[PDB]
């Protein structure tokens, strides 16, 4: 029981970067709209990884954390991916599914190792992958567990600060909701930007996302893209990445290789649900 | 920082703590910390957007 | 709100015009500026009724100047910031109708 | 004969398993113990350097602490138990009248199964994922076992609360495990019987019970999308009233289908 | 067993086990349940359905000879 | 000795058979903890003026 050797910081890593040993899998080009928002993703992530100083040469604050909020299925995660494989920086993909309690100091311990590779192979991005499961907007706080969790979320906190004054981008985390969400994580110092998506978007930004899952699939000469943009109002982008997916296995049924307006038409009926924004319930024009 | 208190800041938190864990037992004991580490501030920020 | 309890209170009001020039300047201490900007001028463009408004007027100039990539936060990003930040007033929540009963 | 192989046994000793979590130097290696800790620990020349990769299970010695040999993999007791359930068999034509939802069922489940293949012609991402919902009595469990007998590919068959334990963390691991299990056993098909309140919304204004349904839901949808993507390898969600689940969960990519069995 | 913000959701997770092993993998087949139970107006609608709980006997009010035995 | 001893003070052991040693010169506060988790910097009248 004495310190006889040092370790560098590289090894005894929780795990082994994903991003200069491995490559994302989605690229930008993938993301259909939310152009206002991809502005905005490029300033939380690139500007960061290629010079830190030009903020400093303006004297301007700089953006900490990346906040992702929304309704789940608005391609939060697959963004994340995107400006990964575009900066072609290092990447580590953890999730919060590994730094959860399972033995005593698993918790503390196992929050410190990403930073410390980040930093040593820095500029360098860290994923936790969702925030929800220890970020919690309220604890009971009166068992040895839910102490547990708030001990990992509680460090998450301080290497936050420590991870500051640094060329690295600073952890990326999306939340599936607004009840989440604490009065001491959000705090810009914590997390500065919090970039939005909705679950309303515009006409525009509706256009596109269809467009770009339509890109990837065969289509046929009658098969319409842009009937379907009025018909609901209340999208997120993996709704559409359902109704493409279902237009392909009603295609099947026939023994077809490129999709109909039939097939897509009545994809369009299922998955979307519920909805009183559409034009049928909409007689307040 | 004047006036050498300790500024306290509280938000109506459950998260600040993780050694009590809730607000009501945290009136008297604030209280006898705040005069341990006496001067200070006891900035309980009430919000009220809870429940 | 029990009598005696309260023996001060301090209320912030909607910034004056003169204080929500300062709040713009309080910011650019850290900036670059180029020369000969007043942000005494924006406060005229500003009517308000927070500093909070001002605080993204500040970030916005600075984001702009970023995207340029000069060190400098130039004159026309301060005027582009009001405009947006006011958008953005219209889309946090709607307050300024003039429209009443 | 019977007694001399036991003298072998007894004068030897156990092994205790590890796995390679990262690779230090030539002859030290840190390993993450299966029983937690992490150590660094030697090497005989019993093994190779070519012949290590990470998350492969080594051997350690409990007096010295060195690897002599190379593991297979471990998987958990409790997902064998899954594979002993196979009664309730019916006919691939077992329900009457509702045969029209077998079709739909297929076209996700059996098909891409067998022959990624022709779904490259299509140019659609792979089919994933499917959810039965319908008040009780339906066949929904039945439908299930009915897709497992006849495509004869591996098959679980997960109890709802079989998968949870009182640790919340190892809650998370079985799953995990169950996952890997599955792309290591081609076409596994994965029955989640009674789905109700282990994917449940994010509820915590109750016990603390409830923060372990949290950390269960979220390993779900990081093992069905992320750096890890399933064509081969199919999901069967059945659930027994269909608004009783996280929204994540009602967003198709994941689950594509939401069939409804009349 | 749709329930929101509270630890009913703990309840159900005894519940779900048990209708688990209704299911037939058999051990359902000659392991038998009795059950008693005072309200029948709560009962789930998993354990209306046959294969779970199949027969289904009325305990009534007595009749006017039956109350008779009954003191005797 | 027992007039250097204190509550709520943090001492270094020599496991002779738990053999208190010397104090240790480090402490974290438990108002501390709450004031960190917080996070918060020093400000003066630059940051209100106006
Ligand atoms: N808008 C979209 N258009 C096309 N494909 C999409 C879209 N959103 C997601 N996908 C695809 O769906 C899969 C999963 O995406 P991902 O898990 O990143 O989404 P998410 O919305 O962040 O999920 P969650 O609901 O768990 O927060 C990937 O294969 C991805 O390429
Ligand atoms: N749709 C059906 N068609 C024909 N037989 C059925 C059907 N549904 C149930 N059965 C019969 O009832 C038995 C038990 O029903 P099962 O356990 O499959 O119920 P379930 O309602 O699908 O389950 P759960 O309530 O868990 O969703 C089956 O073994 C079969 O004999
Ligand atoms: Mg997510
Ligand atoms: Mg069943």
């Amino acid at each position: 029981n004495a310190l006889v050797d040092i370790l560098p910081p590289d090894s005894d890593s929780s795990i082994s970067v994903m991003g200069e040993n491995e490559k994302p899998d989605v690229t930008y080009a993938d993301v259909g709209g939310l152009d206002m928002q991809k502005q905005e993703i490029r300033e939380a992530v690139e500007l960061p990884l290629v010079q830190a100083d030009l903020y400093e040469q303006i004297g301007i604050d700089p953006p900490r954390g990346v906040l992702l909020y929304g309704p789940p299925g608005t391609g939060k995660t697959m963004l994340v991916k995107a400006v990964a494989n575009s900066t072609k920086a290092a990447f580590i993909r953890v999730n919060g599914s590994e730094f959860v309690h399972k033995y005593l100091g698993e918790g503390p311990r196992m929050v410190r190792d990403v930073f410390r590779l980040a930093r040593e192979n820095a500029p360098s991005i860290i994923f936790i992958d969702e925030v929800d499961s220890i970020a919690t907007k309220r604890f009971d706080a009166q068992t040895g567990s839910d102490r547990e969790v708030q001990r990992i979320l509680i460090e998450l906190l301080t290497q936050m600060d420590g991870f500051d004054q640094s060329t690295n981008v600073k952890v990326i985390m999306a939340t599936n909701r607004a009840d989440t969400l604490d009065p001491a994580l959000l705090r810009p110092g914590r997390l500065d930007r919090k970039i939005e998506f909705p679950s309303l978007r515009d006409r525009r930004e509706r256009r596109l996302i269809f467009g770009t899952i339509a890109s990837k699939m065969s289509l046929a000469p009658e098969a319409d893209l842009d009937s379907l943009i009025i018909r609901n109002d209340s999208l997120s982008g993996a709704v559409i990445a359902a109704i493409m997916q279902e237009a392909g296995l009603r295609a099947v049924r026939k023994n077809r290789y490129v999709i109909l307006q039939s097939d897509l038409e009545e994809a369009y009926a299922t998955q979307v649900k519920t909805d009183n924004t559409v034009d049928k319930f909409d007689f307040y024009k | 920082h004047h006036t050498d208190c300790k500024f306290i800041r509280v938000s109506g938190a459950e998260l600040v703590q993780k050694y009590i864990g809730e607000g009501s037992r945290m009136v008297r004991e604030l209280f006898v910390m705040a005069r341990e580490h006496a001067p200070s501030i006891i900035f309980m920020d009430e919000i009220d957007s809870i429940g | 709100l029990r009598p005696g309890r309260i023996d001060r209170k301090i209320e912030f009001p909607p910034p004056s015009v003169a204080a929500r020039a300062e709040i713009l300047r309080i910011h650019s201490r850290k900036m670059n500026l180029t020369r000969g900007i007043n942000l005494r001028k924006v406060a005229e463009k500003m009517n308000g009724c927070s500093g909070a408004d001002v605080k993204g007027v500040c970030t916005e100039a600075g984001m702009y100047a970023l995207r340029e990539r000069r060190i400098h936060v130039t004159q026309e990003d301060f005027e582009l910031a009001v405009g947006k930040v006011m958008n953005k007033n219209q889309e946090t929540a709607i307050s300024v109708a003039k429209l009443f009963k | 004969d019977k007694t001399e192989n036991d003298i072998k046994a007894l004068q030897s000793i156990g092994q205790l398993i590890g796995e390679v979590m990262k690779e230090l130097s030539e002859e030290k290696y840190i390993v993450k113990a299966s029983s937690g800790p992490r150590y660094i620990v030697g090497v005989r020349n019993s093994v190779d350097r070519s012949k290590l990769k990470k998350g492969v299970r080594v051997t350690l010695d409990i007096t010295t602490l060195t690897i002599m040999r190379i593991l297979p993999r471990e998987t958990d007791p409790l997902v064998y138990n899954m594979t002993s359930f196979e009664q309730g068999e019916i006919t691939f034509d077992g329900i009457g009248g509702l045969t029209e939802q077998i079709r739909e069922l297929r076209e996700v489940i059996e098909l891409p199964l067998k022959n990624p293949e022709i779904f490259q012609r299509v140019g659609i991402k792979p089919p994933k994922g499917v959810l039965l919902y319908g008040p009780p009595g339906t066949g929904k469990t039945l439908l299930a076992k009915a897709v497992a007998a006849t495509i004869g590919a591996n098959f679980i068959f997960s109890p709802a609360s079989g998968i949870v334990d009182k640790y919340i963390g190892e809650s998370a691991r079985i799953i995990r495990e169950m996952f890997a299990y599955a792309k290591e056993h081609e076409p596994c098909i994965i029955f989640m019987d009674e789905v109700d309140a282990i994917g449940g919304r994010r509820f915590s204004e109750g016990t603390s019970a409830d923060r372990e349904i949290q950390r269960t839901l979220m390993e779900l949808l990081t093992q069905m999308d992320g750096f890890d993507n399933l064509g081969q390898t199919k999901i069967i969600m059945a659930t027994n009233r269909p608004d009783t689940l996280d929204p994540a969960l009602l967003r198709p990519g994941r689950l594509d289908r939401k069939v409804e069995i009349p | 067993f749709d329930s929101e913000k509270s630890g009913d959701r703990e309840v159900q997770r005894t519940m779900l086990e048990l209708l688990n092993q209704l299911d037939g993998f058999s051990s359902d087949d000659r392991v038998k349940v009795l059950a008693a139970t005072n309200r029948v107006d709560v009962l789930d609608p998993a354990l209306l359905r046959s294969g779970r709980l199949d027969r289904k006997i009325e305990f009534p009010l007595p009749s006017e000879d039956s109350r008779a035995q009954i003191l005797q | 000795n027992v007039k250097d001893l204190k509550a709520s003070q943090r001492v270094c052991l020599r496991s002779d058979s738990y053999m208190l040693h010397k104090v240790l010169e480090n402490k974290a506060d438990p108002l501390v903890s709450l004031m960190m988790v917080e996070k918060v910097p020093d400000s003066t009248y630059d940051m209100v003026g106006g």
